[PDB]
């Protein structure tokens, strides 16, 4: 048997690693990649919880989560394409015209 | 039962031997035999759209897979629900085809 | 000495402090998204920390 | 629960808007027709508003484990449908100048409206999670509809990345809550805890991570740095929806959650929510004091208005006027916001590139657009909370709920925040009647569609004034719309 | 089961770290696929057979394919950003890392104080999940279609090309 706590800690490690990635990387691609790690980690936690309670709800929530990840990555990479096509630059620091 | 344990080991060995076989052939090619001593452009987003369409439809198929293994248990109500889902999928497919988003040739 | 209504100038401090605070807060409004993401990270740590020390 | 014929009547608003999304898409497939597709969208959204009558006659009922249809659900469904019909009336004049696909705008407004109706009936964590994404993903495209404009692309990239990060914090929080609860229904969150054991570390941590996600969507400090940039970059028609539909829809589900969830009465969460409200009330007004962009000014304004609303949430488990206050306040915020943002839309239509967002553009609006200046004045006074405007009646409710709940630090913040707010609101109002000899102002379009937007901002101003002097009609309706407790 | 959970759980954490610290974009995606295959093993070890398969069918067989497509389409990699290797500079990652570490510590503390009878691992089947999807969670499946439709419409609107041709030249503002 696996301790529920061990499964939740695995998800927390992958979540914090994904967040660190989203903040330290200036490339929009590595930022989008970091978000995929974060949402996958949240979906993993739901599966761990559903398994502890022996309910299909954990996997049902995982399906809703991966559906958002698919839709969010689709729109995310589309904006990356538009930025590249017009500015040929993926440094998110350059996308900072509006301020104050 | 020893049967499930036997099948567990068999599956593992098959996977290990299969990947091991590929590595063996590759490392053999590298060792066996002698050797001589010795930005501006991009691909159209039409490649991305096909992949993006695949992702959306593949995730939509997930729900229909779960329904398929449980059609009798879900009953006619489940059929009516799936029918609405498949209709929305087909409606979006019609939209993509009619807007020309699904024609490789201009 | 009182020609310039000193007590009125004293009651204008609440407005000088307000303008100054506004300009300091707007310094966090740098258009940088990575900072915006870090801001939510800092907020999460603060909220979770408080919830545990106020539990 | 299953879907009985009776349950199907309570779903009329969701079913009608969903059918509209399909028929409009099949119409775009058949032939792109800005007028027909916009008209079909408005007809479907109106049909849904009318169906609310049949839903009310049917009575409160839990359709599935994920949705509970009651008076609260009907009220917030009406609010989202009204804010969405207005968004469409404001988009046509603007999209007329957009030389590109324009039918998809209405398709996205419809799917976002579906998210708000779900959030209105949401009684389960899955419904909460799905409703926010159904009101956010369409908005990523709406905020970046004019991707060719640099600001609109920047706004879309900022919202998408930050909203995605916020959705992960929300999901992870919900997962931690599930690990402790075992049930994803609002009524079960804190139910398994024994007397004096409600503050379970993991349950509180789950809620804390969920607050990061919800606080972002409600532009609450310290997750508010995105509001001014997205509100300014998003096309004006879209800014109206982001400022109204999304905020009202998400604030409502939060009220239902903290009302039904046993853990909702946790002091730790209440004290944390209180710090967020105080900061949001003070920081929002202080940052808007020096703004020269109306869109950014209205962004910072939203931060403070949502902070005022949070006071009623903090006083929820202490009185009954808390739910009534939020209903009345959100009704006023809707009309006041539709008025201000709508005038900005009309002054930015048709699409000619950048929107009229500088306050200099409005420095003599009366001498060119008299009725538009008058509306903006009324809305600026309403958003300031000046007696004779509905905005004041909303502020009165918040202060009353706070005093009955002894929230003295928060009641003091509302007074200081409102005082700071009067400076910028009045500045924008008096500016409309000043004389700007410089006239780079574009001529107004002359089609009934543009005039319809003018009627929307005019009727909204009349309502803000009539209900500001006589508020009993609205108070009676909101009092009927009570959650099924 | 126990070995699978810890070995796959570790393969995932190590691969994830390689992804956030890598310079080559495709290598980062490869380590990300490796981590997804590892998480799939964790799912299978916990009895989530359906989630297990989906982790490889949709996450590592669709969402990731899309990412590789984009990297290969825009010939990403070798950009000044990936040459400066700023993320590796200590003054750039120390602050973010500390915030993440403190967040992990606080979260782990809450987890360590939760009831833990342990995860048995009894397999939850896809049939059971399907009965739930088309039973209690019917509205979710119907509204999930609308969510994916929104993704399709938005991604097409902002992702469509205005210039025809499989190979296009990178011009400022995509001038035609
Ligand atoms: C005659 C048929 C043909 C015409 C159809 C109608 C045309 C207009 C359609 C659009 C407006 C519809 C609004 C419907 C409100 C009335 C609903 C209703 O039935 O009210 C009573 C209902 C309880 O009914 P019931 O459960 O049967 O009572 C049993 C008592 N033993 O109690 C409730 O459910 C409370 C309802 C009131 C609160 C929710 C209101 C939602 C709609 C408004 C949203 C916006 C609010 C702000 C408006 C500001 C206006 C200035
Ligand atoms: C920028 C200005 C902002 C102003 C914000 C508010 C400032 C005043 C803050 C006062 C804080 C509370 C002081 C008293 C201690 C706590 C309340 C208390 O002990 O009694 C509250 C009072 C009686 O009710 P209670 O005792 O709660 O219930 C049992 C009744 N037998 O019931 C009450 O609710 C009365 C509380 C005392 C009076 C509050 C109203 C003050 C009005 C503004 C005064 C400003 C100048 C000072
Ligand atoms: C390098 C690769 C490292 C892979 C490590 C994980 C696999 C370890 C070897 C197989 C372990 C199988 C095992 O422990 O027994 C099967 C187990 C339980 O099966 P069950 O029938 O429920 O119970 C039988 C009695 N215990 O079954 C389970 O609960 C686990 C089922 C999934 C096992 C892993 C699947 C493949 C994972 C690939 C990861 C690749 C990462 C790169
Ligand atoms: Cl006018």
């Amino acid at each position: 048997m696996i301790p529920l706590q061990h499964g939740l800690i695995l998800a927390a490690i992958l979540f914090v690693l994904g967040l660190t990635g989203l903040v330290i990387r200036r490339n929009l691609l590595f930022m989008l990649i970091g978000l995929e790690i974060m949402i996958n980690a949240s979906a993993l936690a739901f599966v761990v919880a559903g398994s502890y309670w022996g309910q299909t709800d954990g996997q049902v929530m995982y399906i809703l989560a991966i559906s958002l990840a698919a839709a969010e990555a689709s729109i995310g990479l589309a904006l990356l394409l538009q930025l590249h096509r017009r500015r040929q630059n993926l440094n998110i620091d350059s996308v900072s015209e509006m301020r104050g | 039962s020893t049967e499930v344990i036997a099948h567990h080991w068999a599956f593992a060995i098959f996977l290990i031997v299969a990947i091991g076989l590929c590595c063996l052939m590759l490392v053999g090619g590298w060792f066996l035999g002698g050797r001589a001593r010795a930005a501006r452009l991009r691909l159209s987003a039409k490649f991305y759209l096909v992949a993006m369409f695949f992702v959306i439809f593949d995730v939509e198929a997930l729900y229909l897979f779960a329904w398929s293994t449980s059609i009798r248990e879900s009953g006619w109500v489940g059929f009516v629900e799936a029918a609405i889902f498949i209709f929305v999928l087909l409606a979006g497919l019609v939209y993509l085809v009619r807007i020309g988003a699904l024609d490789w040739t201009p | 000495l009182l020609k310039r209504d000193p007590l009125n100038s004293m009651m204008n401090i609440p407005a000088v402090l307000s303008r100054f605070a506004g300009k300091g807060l707007l310094l966090s409004e740098n258009g940088y998204l990575r900072w915006y993401v870090a801001s939510m990270s800092i907020g999460a740590v603060v909220v979770l920390a408080l919830l545990m020390v106020l539990r | 629960m299953t879907i009985t014929p009776q349950n199907l009547i309570a779903l009329l608003p969701l079913l009608i808007v969903g059918l509209t999304v399909v028929v409009v898409m099949l119409s775009i497939a058949w032939r792109r027709n800005h007028f027909l597709n916009a008209t079909l969208s408005v007809i479907g959204l109106n049909a849904a508003l009318v169906s609310l009558w049949f839903v009310g006659q049917a009575g409160a009922m839990d359709v599935t484990p994920l949705m509970r249809v009651d008076g609260f659900a009907m009220l917030y469904t009406g609010l989202v449908l009204l804010a969405s019909l207005a968004t469409c009336t404001f988009a046509y004049p603007w999209l007329e100048g957009y030389n590109d696909n324009k039918d998809e705008f209405y398709l996205l407004v419809l799917i976002a409206a579906l998210g708000g109706i779900l959030l209105a009936n949401a009684n389960h964590l899955a419904s909460l999670f799905l409703g926010i994404e159904l009101i956010s993903l369409p908005l990523f495209g709406l905020v970046g509809y004019a991707f060719r404009q640099k600001r609109s692309l920047e706004a879309s990239i900022k919202y998408t990345i930050l909203s995605a990060a916020a959705s992960s914090f929300l999901l992870f929080g919900m997962a931690l809550v599930y690990a402790q609860s075992g049930d994803l229904s609002f009524v079960a969150l804190g139910k398994n805890l024994g007397d004096g054991m409600l503050n379970e570390p993991l349950l509180l941590a789950g809620f804390g991570l969920m607050i990061v996600g919800l606080g972002f969507k409600l532009s609450l400090v310290p997750f508010h740095l995105w509001t001014p940039d997205v509100y300014q970059g998003a096309p004006a028609p879209v800014s109206t929806f982001l400022a109204t539909a999304s905020k009202i829809a998400i604030f409502g589900v939060v009220m239902r959650l903290f009302l039904y969830a046993p853990v909702g009465d946790s002091e730790a969460i209440r004290v944390v929510l209180a710090i967020i409200a105080f900061a949001s009330i003070i920081f929002g007004n202080l940052m808007a004091l020096s703004q020269t962009n109306i869109k950014r000014l209205l962004g910072y304004s939203s931060i403070s208005h949502l902070g005022y609303l949070l006071v009623a949430l903090i006083a929820l488990q202490t009185g009954e006027m808390s739910m009534e206050a939020v209903g009345v306040y959100l009704a006023g915020y809707l009309f006041s916001s539709l008025g201000a943002f709508g005038v900005v839309s009309l002054m930015s239509s048709p699409y000619r590139g950048p929107d009229a967002d500088s306050l200099f553009s409005y420095r003599g609006l009366f001498w060119h657009r008299p009725i538009l200046a008058a509306v903006m004045t009324v809305m600026m006074l309403s958003l300031a909370g000046i007696p004779m405007t509905l905005g004041f009646i909303g502020k009165f409710y918040v202060l009353a709920v706070g005093v009955q709940a002894h929230l003295w630090w928060l009641v003091g913040a509302v007074v200081v925040g409102s005082a700071i707010g009067l400076y910028y609101y009045l500045r924008v109002a008096v500016s409309l009647y000043l004389h700007a000899p410089e006239q780079p102002g574009r001529d107004a379009p002359s089609n009934w569609q543009y005039s319809a937007g003018g009627i929307v901002v005019l009727i909204s101003a009349l309502l803000v004034l009539v209900l500001g002097v006589w508020p009993q009609p609205l108070i009676s309706i909101v009092r009927l719309a009570m959650p099924l407790m | 089961m126990e070995f699978a959970f810890y070995i796959c759980g570790l393969i995932a954490i190590l691969a994830t770290l390689r992804v956030i610290t890598h310079t080559n974009p495709v290598h980062a995606l490869l380590y990300l696929i490796i981590s997804l295959l590892a998480i799939s093993g964790v799912f299978f070890s916990l009895g989530a057979y359906f989630a297990g398969a989906l982790e490889i069918i949709v996450y590592a067989g669709a969402i990731m394919v899309l990412f590789v497509f984009v990297v290969m389409m825009l010939n990403l990699g070798g950009s000044e950003i990936e040459q400066e290797r700023q993320w590796l500079k200590p003054q750039v990652w120390i602050g973010p890392a500390i915030l993440s570490a403190i967040m992990l510590v606080v979260i782990v503390y809450a987890i360590l104080g939760v009831n833990d009878q342990g995860i048995d691992g009894t397999p939850i089947s896809a049939k059971a999940v399907g009965i739930t999807l088309f039973g209690p969670y019917v509205l979710a499946v119907e509204l999930a279609s609308m969510l994916l439709l929104a993704g399709l419409v938005v991604a097409f609107h902002v992702g469509r090309e205005e210039r025809a041709g499989e190979v296009l030249s990178n011009r400022k503002d995509d001038s035609a």
